Protein backbone atom coordinates (compact mmCIF):
# COMPACT_ATOMS: atom_id res chain seq x y z
CA UNK A 1 0.00 0.00 0.00
CA UNK A 2 1.95 2.98 -1.34
CA UNK A 3 0.79 6.60 -1.52
CA UNK A 4 2.57 9.61 -3.02
CA UNK A 5 0.87 13.02 -3.15
CA UNK A 6 2.68 16.21 -4.18
CA UNK A 7 1.22 19.70 -3.71
CA UNK A 8 2.83 22.75 -5.34
CA UNK A 9 1.04 25.87 -4.08
CA UNK A 10 2.27 29.19 -5.48
CA UNK A 11 0.86 32.70 -5.10
CA UNK A 12 2.30 35.89 -6.60
CA UNK A 13 1.12 39.44 -5.89
CA UNK A 14 2.55 42.65 -7.34
CA UNK A 15 1.17 46.19 -7.07
CA UNK A 16 2.65 49.47 -8.33
CA UNK A 17 1.43 53.00 -7.61
CA UNK A 18 2.89 56.24 -8.96
CA UNK A 19 1.43 59.75 -8.86
CA UNK A 20 2.92 62.98 -10.22
CA UNK A 21 1.41 66.43 -9.64
CA UNK A 22 2.87 69.74 -10.81
CA UNK A 23 1.33 73.21 -10.54
CA UNK A 24 2.88 76.51 -11.62
CA UNK A 25 1.32 79.97 -11.80
CA UNK A 26 2.95 83.28 -12.74
CA UNK A 27 1.40 86.75 -12.85
CA UNK A 28 3.02 90.11 -13.57
CA UNK A 29 1.54 93.60 -13.60
CA UNK A 30 3.07 96.98 -14.41
CA UNK A 31 1.39 100.39 -14.51
CA UNK A 32 2.91 103.82 -15.09
CA UNK A 33 -2.95 106.90 -17.07
CA UNK A 34 -1.81 103.40 -18.07
CA UNK A 35 -2.98 100.19 -16.38
CA UNK A 36 -1.95 96.63 -17.22
CA UNK A 37 -2.76 93.35 -15.48
CA UNK A 38 -2.00 89.74 -16.40
CA UNK A 39 -3.01 86.64 -14.43
CA UNK A 40 -2.52 83.05 -15.55
CA UNK A 41 -2.18 79.76 -13.67
CA UNK A 42 -1.48 76.19 -14.80
CA UNK A 43 -2.30 72.96 -12.96
CA UNK A 44 -1.36 69.38 -13.85
CA UNK A 45 -2.26 66.18 -11.98
CA UNK A 46 -1.76 62.55 -12.97
CA UNK A 47 -2.09 59.26 -11.08
CA UNK A 48 -1.66 55.66 -12.21
CA UNK A 49 -2.27 52.43 -10.29
CA UNK B 1 -12.88 -27.68 -6.65
CA UNK B 2 -12.20 -23.96 -6.97
CA UNK B 3 -13.40 -21.47 -4.35
CA UNK B 4 -13.34 -17.69 -4.83
CA UNK B 5 -14.78 -15.56 -2.00
CA UNK B 6 -16.54 -18.55 -0.39
CA UNK B 7 -18.27 -19.36 -3.70
CA UNK B 8 -18.10 -22.75 -5.42
CA UNK B 9 -16.65 -22.29 -8.92
CA UNK B 10 -15.81 -24.83 -11.62
CA UNK B 11 -12.94 -24.27 -14.03
CA UNK B 12 -13.96 -25.07 -17.63
CA UNK B 13 -11.83 -27.09 -20.01
CA UNK B 14 -10.84 -24.01 -22.04
CA UNK B 15 -9.49 -21.81 -19.22
CA UNK B 16 -6.02 -22.50 -17.83
CA UNK B 17 -6.07 -20.34 -14.69
CA UNK B 18 -8.37 -17.64 -13.28
CA UNK B 19 -6.97 -16.17 -10.06
CA UNK B 20 -8.32 -13.10 -8.22
CA UNK B 21 -6.01 -10.10 -7.94
CA UNK B 22 -6.42 -6.86 -6.01
CA UNK B 23 -4.19 -4.66 -8.21
CA UNK B 24 -5.61 -1.33 -7.10
CA UNK B 25 -4.02 1.72 -8.74
CA UNK B 26 -5.93 5.00 -8.93
CA UNK B 27 -4.77 8.45 -10.05
CA UNK B 28 -6.09 11.95 -9.38
CA UNK B 29 -4.69 15.15 -10.91
CA UNK B 30 -5.92 18.63 -10.00
CA UNK B 31 -4.62 21.89 -11.49
CA UNK B 32 -5.61 25.51 -10.90
CA UNK B 33 -4.76 28.78 -12.63
CA UNK B 34 -5.66 32.40 -11.85
CA UNK B 35 -4.49 35.70 -13.34
CA UNK B 36 -5.27 39.28 -12.29
CA UNK B 37 -4.76 42.41 -14.38
CA UNK B 38 -5.73 45.97 -13.43
CA UNK B 39 -5.11 49.31 -15.15
CA UNK B 40 -6.04 52.80 -13.97
CA UNK B 41 -5.32 56.25 -15.39
CA UNK B 42 -6.69 59.71 -14.64
CA UNK B 43 -4.99 62.84 -16.02
CA UNK B 44 -6.09 66.32 -14.95
CA UNK B 45 -5.15 69.50 -16.83
CA UNK B 46 -6.23 73.10 -16.23
CA UNK B 47 -5.27 76.37 -17.92
CA UNK B 48 -6.47 79.92 -17.27
CA UNK B 49 -5.50 83.32 -18.67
Amino acid sequence: YRVLFYVDSEKLKQNDFNSVEEKKCKSSGWHFVVKFSSHGCKELENALK
Amino acid sequence: PHYILNTRFRKPYNVESYTPQTQGKYEFILKEYESYSDFERNVTEKMAS
